[PDB]
C-alpha cells in the first residue's frame, strides 16, 4: 500500500525556479533514505537527489549540483526539491522514490523549461 | 577463523571525503565480505554485529549552527531501498569565534538480521570536519554471529 | 540459521515522554528465548552476553539550568530482585539553536537465567525517539 | 563458552591513575586471558572484539584548553612495538571557569597473535570519574 | 553481612514533614539501585521510592508522587527519604532495601500521622 | 627498511639544553607509539621517553621526569627530545625506537655532558 504522489510540476522559463512536493504513505517515512529521479523524453531514468533520514546528508550528481536542494519534513511525510537556475536540459517527468532506480515512484510531475 | 568479518579504516590520503580502505596493518576484509562502492557487501544471510566510529575536529566556531551526523544504513539487494540502522547527531558549537580546536567522536554499534548481497554504508554530513589523518579514529566493521 | 539468544529493541516513536522498548519492528530482534517483559529484556539461559544500548537527547536551546543526562544498563537478579549498575555514563548538555547528546554503552557480562536487563535514562522529555536508529537496546549470547 | 574473555573495571581505590581490576562482581578474566602490567594478554591467535569506556569529570573549565584522549593499543610479542587500534579525543571546555562530564567509548574487531598485549590508556587521569562503578571498563572476547 | 539501619521516624500531624535516613554497610553501595519500602497495618509491603546508582534516576508510585523525594550520598553510604505534606494513610514502618520486595531491610523506622 | 636517524647530539655543560631529532621513514609513523632510549657505557639500554600516536600521552622514568620532554610532528615524520637541566650522568648514546628495548634504533647521537671543553 506504498504510495508516492509528486506535485509542483509546471512550465517555467530558463533561470527560473520550481518547488516539487512528494506525499509519502504506506511505509515509515522516517526509516528510509529518499530520492528524486527524472526522465526526459528518449532518456534513461536519472537520479538527481539523495537525502538521508535526518536530512543532514544530501547527495547530487554534477548535472544539478549548485542548482537543486533536496529537503524533507518527517512530521508531514513530505519530500521537497527546490530547483533554481532552471535550464532547458532539466525539462522532464520528476519522481520521488525509495531507490535511485525510481522504486515506488508515482505518476510523476512534469517540469517543462521553454522560452 | 572462517567467520565473515571486516574492519575498514578511513583512507588518510583521500581529500575531504570518507573513503573506507582494507589496509594490511590492523584492518580486515575476509571470509567473503567485499568493499564495493565504499560499501560492505554481506556474503551470507544471518546475524551480524555492525559498528563504526568517526571523529570530527574544528579550529573554532563559525556563524551558522553546526550539526554533525554519523549513520549506518542497509541497502537491500531486493529493491535498492536504503534504511537507517544506527545514527546519531552532535551539536559541536553553541557560540561563535583566538580559535581553540574542538573534537566530537560518534560511536555506533548493534546486531542486525541481514540477507546475502545487502550492502552497508557508514556515512557523515561534514567530511570537511572529519579527522582521518591519524589512525584508530575513523573505522567501520561487521562480523557474523 | 543461528540459535544464539539475541535482541535489538528500539524506542517506540508513538510513546510520549517515556522510553518504551519495542521489538515488533523492521530491523529489530527478540528471538532464541529472550522476552520483553515489564519494559526489560529477560535472559533465557545462563552464560556470557554482549550488552549494548544507545540514547540520543535533544533540546531547542541550552538548558536555563545545569541539567545532567545519564544512561544506564542495570542487572535485576532472578531472586532478591537486586538491581546493580553494569554500564553507565553521564553527559553535560551544552552550558534558540538545537543541541544533541548521544550516549553509547556496551560490554560482556556473565548472566544467570531469568536475570533481567533494563536500559534507563533520567530526562525522557529530552529523549529523541521520533527518528529511527537513535535509541536502541540489544544483547546477544557469545 | 571456552572462548578467551575479559571485562576489567577501573580500581576505585587508586589516585590519579587508571588501574584495571578483576572483581567477581560483573567483571571477567577467564579462559586464558591474563592481566599483567595493567595490560590484557591474549592466550591464543584469532579474531577478538575489543572495547573500552572512560568517563571524564571536571568541576570547572581551567585557563588552559584541555584535550582528553582514550586509546586502545596493541603491544606485539616479537618486538614490544605499540600501535593505536582505537582512539578518540574530546574538548570538554571552550572558555575558562558547574561540573562537566565527558564519556568516550571505543570498540572493534582485530586479528591478534598469542602473547600480544592490549593497553587502555588516557591523558588526564586526574579528570577520570572511576569512583562510581560501570563508568570505566575494558574488555575483549575471542570471536 | 549486608546491613541497613533506618532512622528519623516519629509522630507528625497531617501536613507535617519528616526526613528518614538509612545507613548502609556490607556491600558496594555505589553498585546498587536502592529502595524505600513501607508496611502499613494489615497491608502488603509497598515500595514508595527507587533511585539508581548516580541518583539521577528516581521512580515513585502515584500513592506518594509529588510528596516523597528519594536521594542518596555515595560518599556517606546513606539513603534519604524527604516526606512532605504527610497524610494518615502514610502511617507505617519504613525500611530501605535493595529490592521493592524489601530485601536486606533493617529494623525499620515508625512514621505515625494522627491529628 | 624502517629507518630512524638520530641527530642534534653534541658536547654540553651541566645545566645545558639539547634538542635531539629523529627522521623516520619506511612505516606509517602516525600508527606507532615512539620511544627515546639511551646506552651509557657499561650500563644496560635505558628507555627515557614514550609518546602515543596523537602526542597527548607521554611517560618518563623517574631518572629524567620534569627535565626531558618528548614530542612528535606526524606531518614531518619527526620525533624530538627536549633535554633541559642536563647532568653528567645523562652522558650516553641516544636512540629513537619503536620499543622500550630499542627496536629499529639507528646509529644514535652521542650526548656528552662535561664541565670541561
Amino acid at each position: 500500500e506504498v504510495q508516492l504522489v509528486e506535485s509542483g510540476g509546471g512550465l517555467v522559463q530558463p533561470g527560473g525556479s520550481l518547488r516539487l512536493s512528494c506525499a509519502a504513505s504506506g511505509f515509515t517515512f522516517s526509516d528510509y533514505w529518499m530520492y528524486w529521479v527524472r526522465q526526459a523524453p528518449g532518456k534513461g531514468l536519472e537520479w538527481v537527489s539523495e537525502i538521508n533520514t535526518n536530512g543532514l546528508i544530501t547527495k547530487y550528481p554534477d548535472s544539478v549540483k549548485g542548482r537543486f536542494t533536496i529537503s524533507r519534513d518527517n512530521a508531514k511525510n513530505t519530500l521537497y526539491l527546490q530547483m533554481n537556475s532552471l535550464r532547458p536540459e532539466d525539462t522532464a517527468v520528476y519522481y520521488c522514490a525509495r531507490s535511485p532506480s525510481g522504486f515506488n515512484r508515482g505518476q510523476g510531475t512534469l517540469v517543462t523549461v521553454s522560452s | 577463523s572462517d567467520k565473515p568479518v571486516a574492519h575498514v579504516v578511513a583512507n588518510p590520503q583521500a581529500e575531504g571525503q570518507l573513503q573506507w580502505l582494507n589496509r594490511r596493518a590492523n584492518a580486515l576484509l575476509a571470509n567473503g565480505v567485499e568493499l564495493r562502492d565504499n560499501q560492505l557487501v554481506v556474503p551470507s544471510e544471518g546475524l551480524y554485529l555492525i559498528y563504526s566510529q568517526v571523529l570530527f575536529k574544528g579550529q573554532g566556531c563559525p556563524s551558522t549552527h553546526v550539526l554533525l551526523t554519523h549513520t549506518i544504513s542497509r541497502i537491500a539487494v531486493s529493491y535498492q531501498t536504503k534504511v537507517n540502522l544506527l545514527s546519531a547527531i552532535k551539536s559541536p558549537c553553541q557560540r561563535e569565534t583566538e580559535a581553540k580546536p574542538w573534537y566530537e567522536p560518534i560511536y555506533l554499534g548493534g546486531v542486525f538480521q541481514l540477507e546475502k548481497g545487502d550492502r552497508l554504508s557508514a556515512e557523515i554530513n561534514r567530511p570537511d570536519y572529519l579527522d582521518f589523518a591519524e589512525s584508530g579514529q575513523v573505522y567501520f566493521g561487521i562480523i557474523a554471529l
